[PDB]
């Protein structure tokens, strides 16, 4: 039992460097995942 | 590791300050020149300082050696 | 000595007879003064009778005997008895504190203590480290890109 | 009146003390740091205290004889007895004891006869050498007054230029 | 950013670092300590000024050592790999 959530996402899609931060993504999908609906 | 220890001497050592502080909180009234340890104190004071200047001497030389060997003239030398 | 300390000890004088007290102050110990000084008690002053022995110098004598625990006398070096002035901690006045702490020596053992701390920070800092002469910016479009991140999270949240 | 200067000096030598060894230690994350933090300016400023207080303590010269005077009235605000003795309490000193015995024994600890005086006198010479060949190089060095600078000369040329008339 | 006048503090400091050891070790020079103001404790108070002006001399040294070596540092950024006008060797 127990069914499991979404905890940490990653996206993987200009310049060479795109971008490495995912703080306010992940926080929002911590939030999404805590909110369980 | 070495922080901890230098910050527990540094704790005892202002310990020790303080409370010769206010054991004193030099004073003549109106009413070391022993020429024994003084000779001691003197030799002590110079081995410090012959010390000191054999490590800067030390120092010094270690970066004489440095710049000696033109391999690794990363100090502003090989970068100009 | 037992200034500081609250013990009772009276298994030290087996007999509690009047004279212990005064023989267990009259001995001289470690380097305590003899009976050759003023003003003590009625004993042995000088080719005189000031009192006994409270002249200038170490005052280890039987002033105010107490056969209980101990021989309580204040040393009181001066011509006066009864007076709160010693060389210990030690009051009459419902109990005070004085200048008996040594500031020299405190100030050598903050000295020392000082020079040590001093000592093991070049021991820590020459072995340890150097002591002699030896892509994430937002710039891009993440300028606009967080910017459009964040609007479009606080639409879904 | 010189002692109250020197003991707030060491206090304050203390207090800045004891503030770097808690940012040392709150920072120490259980490793050694020796990349001078503040080691430099805590010697500096060890140094220093140290010099102050030498300099107060040698400044002029102006079994326990305290200072007669009320008495407690100095130390303690007020001259409560009660209240000093009640907050007296708010501790082994071996090092201070051996310090002691160290310098009544022969102010030395380690030898009578045998002691370095030859050395010393040898160092003393020295020393007045050293301040003899220093008081020579700075009567040398006081009449430098300034080192002027020279550059090319454009204010002749200037009126030197040429032009219509 | 102020380059002449960066370089003139720095040899401003410099001056000042020099002059401050030479002064710290005439004062460790005059050692003798002829006068017997300690009545505390004599020998302890000797014996702790002594010490103080060791690590006092001690201490200007390795000041003077650090900022000869900045200075050094200094003086080599701003003049070789910052001003060097004699760009001949590019010509070569």
């Amino acid at each position: 039992e127990v069914p499991w959530r979404l905890l940490k996402l990653e996206i993987l899609v200009r310049a060479l460097v795109h971008s490495m931060q995912i703080d306010f993504i992940h926080q929002l999908v911590q939030s999404r995942l805590f909110a369980d609906e | 590791d070495s922080v901890r220890n230098n910050l527990r001497s540094a704790l005892t050592e202002m310990c020790v300050l303080y409370d010769v502080l206010s054991i004193v909180r030099k004073k003549f009234m109106t009413l070391s020149p022993q020429t024994l340890q003084l000779i001691s104190k003197k030799k002590s004071l110079a081995g410090a300082a012959q010390i000191l200047l054999k490590g800067a001497e030390r120092l010094t030389k270690s970066v004489a050696e440095n710049q000696e060997n033109k391999l690794q003239r990363d100090f502003n030398s090989e970068l100009l | 000595n037992l200034l500081g300390i609250s013990w009772v000890d009276s298994s030290w004088i087996p007999i509690l007879n009047s004279g212990s007290v005064l023989d267990y102050f009259s001995e001289r110990s470690n380097p305590f003064y003899d009976r050759t000084c003023n003003n003590e008690v009625v004993k042995m002053q000088r080719l005189t009778l000031e009192h006994l022995n409270q002249m200038v110098g170490i005052e280890y004598i039987l002033l105010h005997a107490q056969e209980p625990i101990l021989f309580i006398i204040r040393k009181q070096q001066r011509q006066s008895p009864a007076q709160v002035i010693p060389l210990a901690d030690y009051y009459i006045i419902a109990g005070v504190i004085y200048q008996a702490p040594d500031l020299g020596s405190v100030i050598n053992s903050r000295v020392l203590t000082a020079v040590h701390g001093i000592q093991s920070a070049f021991d820590e800092a020459m072995s340890y480290c150097r002591y002699h002469p030896s892509k994430e910016e937002p710039s891009s479009i993440f300028q606009r890109q967080r910017v459009d991140a964040l609007l479009i999270d606080l639409r879904q949240k | 009146q010189l002692e109250a200067s020197l003991d707030a000096l060491l206090n304050q030598v203390a207090d800045l003390k004891n503030s770097l060894g808690s940012f040392i230690y709150k920072l120490e994350n259980e490793y050694d740091r020796l990349t001078w933090p503040s080691v430099l300016d805590s010697f500096a400023l060890l140094s220093g205290q140290l010099n102050t207080l030498n300099k107060v303590l040698k400044h002029e010269k102006t079994q326990v004889i305290i200072p007669l005077v009320e008495d407690l009235m100095r130390q303690t605000e007020g001259r409560v007895p009660v209240f000093s003795h009640e907050v007296v309490p708010d501790k082994p000193d071996p090092e201070v004891e051996e310090q002691e015995k160290q310098l009544t024994t022969d102010a030395a600890r380690i030898g009578a006869d045998a002691a370095q005086k030859q050395i010393q006198s040898l160092n003393k010479m020295c020393s007045n050498l050293l301040e003899k060949i220093s008081k020579e190089e700075r009567e040398s060095e006081s009449g430098g007054l300034r080192p002027n600078k020279q550059t090319f000369n454009p204010g002749d040329t200037n009126a030197l230029v040429a032009a219509v008339a | 950013q102020s380059k002449e006048t960066l370089l003139q503090s720095y040899n401003k400091r410099l001056k000042d670092d020099i002059k401050s050891i030479m002064d710290n070790f005439t004062e460790i020079i005059k050692t003798a300590k002829i006068e017997d103001e300690t009545q505390v404790s004599r020998a302890t108070q000797g014996e702790q000024d002594n010490y103080e002006m060791h690590v006092r001399a001690a201490n200007i040294v390795r000041a003077g050592e650090s900022l000869m070596k900045l200075v050094s540092d200094l003086k080599q950024f701003l003049i070789l790999n910052d001003f060097p006008s004699v760009n001949e060797a590019i010509d070569q």
